[PDB]
């Protein structure tokens, strides 16, 4: 939004990008950074965890309803299953989408986002756009943001990450795909879909 | 604390600024900053948010996110004098004017590394086995307290006297209330609680809405079995 | 609206900044927007404070007190289509560029004069006879709505479902809630209400204070006369 | 308080000061302001409506028990027998520092102040700090801010104006001022001391 006091995105750039090396310097003169930490980390959530992670819960929990029980009775315990787990999904509780009841997660005091099956969040779900409106206006907000018509009757349930408890949508199976393999069911998992900001593609 | 960066139901934000499709990190500097949460707890999880939450808000809620986590690591620095903020500003500036200048010389820690694989893929659990029993349960309807701490809390303004139903309870986990303000992990037990739109936000909710938040014993009080 | 703007209570906004003197004007251009609240119910006082309310909150925290003046104006100015936004862009360049260059000619206006002292020593009264008695008497104990309308209203966030004593009546006002959304004066009865600071903020309040806010009758229920 | 995204005050009051020619000459040409308007108003509270005004309603009230009970009862009405009132401060009441109750003045909500017998607010006082903390802390932000130690048995009354009703602070008396002269007495009175945040001049 326009704020007639703020500097151009490339001076805040500039700026930040001098401190941050400042900051880097003195770490590492500490000796509690390193460089091939720093690369190793990146590299993980640049390559390794990511929503496609989360895909193969969801198509699992999809095809398989032992599976699904297990991953809604107890989150962290059937991602582990499918050896998926850690850093900041240590406690995960999955929520379902029904014909009755739509799930939306969001974390309104910080960024809280499930990484080890969804990876780092995207940046309009860390932004105060989206975690102050998302509890107070879901359905609008769905509609004006995601086009993601909710109907009236249906029930929005958000969920607020206040604590290290993190919540992930089970989307709703799509219509269409009976008897689909699992890497077929994949391509219609999204990040978005986890999130309850849209449903997983149609067709 | 009472700060703005507690956003849940604030009106006039604007519109979601959403790009189509973005890379996890956009600078090589955002990078440096992610690496410095992994770095941090090598203060805990809870402190960490608690010096985000001492930002300036105005560039709080304008800055690019993990500008957030240099200040916070800044902030812990000065105050156990790890940082001496002088040299640092000096830095800064050297950068500035010559930025493509090298890093300084150091010896790559292996250990570094395993710690970073063994966070990462093993966890940092903040479920704690306490003492006592828990004092609530499923379907009991319970009343989030007004207190108003000056220092770390999970209390969104938005659910203070708001009056809700245990949904779950989860065992106990580290309390913020303590942990973020140096107090040390004083676990306590952990519960979701329902909140309907309406009690929320008055006529002005949706009508067919509630909204889930988890609350730490002490932060409940019971209105009903 | 639950906007930033509603700051009562809020922590971590840093220290205040005084100097030992100022001047009532800053700067040549303060005073210009200053001119411009006579100029504007010349829209009326809620309507105004409604577009401020909106601003972008970084820039509201943070600005000169008088550019949110202009902000509101411009607000109003576009929505009622009366001030083309483009042109103000081409005219904010234009004087950019040419800081003193002149103003457009104009004839001076008498009754502009007789107005800005009118208003000034004269008053612009918000009080209103109405048909209905008051339902509200001093030592009436009231509680604060828990609503939460999106236009303007003047519930600031930290009294709402609070309960307070009823402490004077004043007779009936124009009503925020309906004057700063654009829906007439629909005047109502108006009290100062007493909240103790351990009702407002628990125990981190101070145990020997009250604050007063006035309250419209609509924004408060009896609990006990 | 720093911020890394902001410009420098220079080039924000030379951002202001285009915007503001600007929208004046487009109000200039829509014939709703012109220069001798802007100039009426600034002369006024320059000059003519300020604190001295508001340190004679205090002085009177000191020297005049009656008048002291009509402005407790009815500020507006007792400052227009000075011929004082208008703009801003229409609804008036004034409330009373004794040795049992200090009374401190706030508008949290944006910056009502009683313009009549203040003249308009310093900028402290329209600013997110003193509002913020006000309410919230009233005995410490008058120690720190303004080195005024209320002793913590006096009962602290913060005033929100969150309607058009102005509230006024009449300061005590101070001691060792019997039998002074209005004029006198005058001296005394400040801006700080009728908000509340300073009392009287002392000796
Ligand atoms: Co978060
Ligand atoms: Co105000």
């Amino acid at each position: 939004t326009e704020n007639i006091l703020r500097k151009s995105d490339e001076e805040i750039q500039k700026e930040i990008t001098a401190r941050v090396k400042a900051l880097e310097s003195m770490l590492i003169e500490q000796g509690i950074l390193t460089t091939s930490m720093i690369d190793r980390m990146a590299e993980i959530y640049e390559n390794e965890v990511g929503p496609h992670l989360g895909a193969k819960v969801v198509v699992k929990a999809w095809t398989d309803p032992e599976f699904k029980k297990r991953l809604l009775a107890d989150g962290t315990e059937a991602c582990k299953e499918l050896g998926i787990g850690g850093l900041q999904g240590e406690d995960m509780m999955w929520v379902e989408n029904t014909d009755e009841v739509h799930h939306v997660v969001v974390c309104t005091l910080c960024s809280c986002y499930p990484w080890p099956v969804l990876g780092l969040p995207p940046n309009w779900f860390k932004e105060p756009q989206y975690r102050s409106r998302v509890v107070r206006e879901p359905r609008q907000l769905l509609k004006e943001e995601f086009g993601f018509e909710v109907p009236p009757s249906k029930e929005i349930k958000v969920w607020d990450s206040s604590s290290e408890m993190r919540f992930v949508v089970l989307p709703q199976r799509p219509a269409g795909t009976d008897g689909w393999s699992e890497e077929e069911l994949a391509t219609l998992v999204t990040r978005e879909s986890m999130i309850g900001v849209e449903p997983a593609k149609a067709v | 604390m009472n700060g703005v960066y507690d956003v849940g139901g604030t009106d006039g934000l604007g519109p979601i600024n959403r790009p189509a499709d973005e890379p996890v990190f956009r600078a090589e500097w955002e990078k440096v900053a992610f690496a410095m949460f992994p770095a941090t707890f090598r203060r805990g999880l809870d402190e960490f948010r608690f010096g985000i939450e001492q930002m300036n808000p105005a560039e709080y809620l304008e800055s690019p996110y993990y500008w957030h986590w240099i200040r916070t690591y800044i902030h812990h620095g000065v105050r156990t004098g790890k940082i001496d903020l002088e040299e640092l500003e000096r830095r800064t500036q050297y950068y500035r004017e010559n930025p493509d200048a090298p890093l300084p010389e150091h010896e790559q820690k292996p250990e570094l590394i395993e710690f970073v694989n063994q966070a990462v893929y093993g966890g940092l659990p903040a479920s704690r086995e306490v003492d006592r029993p828990p004092k609530f349960k499923e379907g009991d309807v319970v009343r989030f307290s007004t207190a108003s701490p000056k220092g770390h809390a999970r209390r969104a303004r938005y659910v203070r006297g708001k009056t809700g139903t245990v949904v779950k309870h989860h065992g106990a986990y580290i309390y913020p209330d303590t942990a973020g303000n140096g107090l040390g992990e004083c676990p306590e037990h952990l519960y979701t609680v329902r909140f309907t739109a309406q009690e929320l936000w008055g006529p002005e909710g949706d009508p067919n809405s509630s909204v889930y938040y988890d609350c730490w014993e002490p932060y409940i009080e019971l209105v009903d079995t």
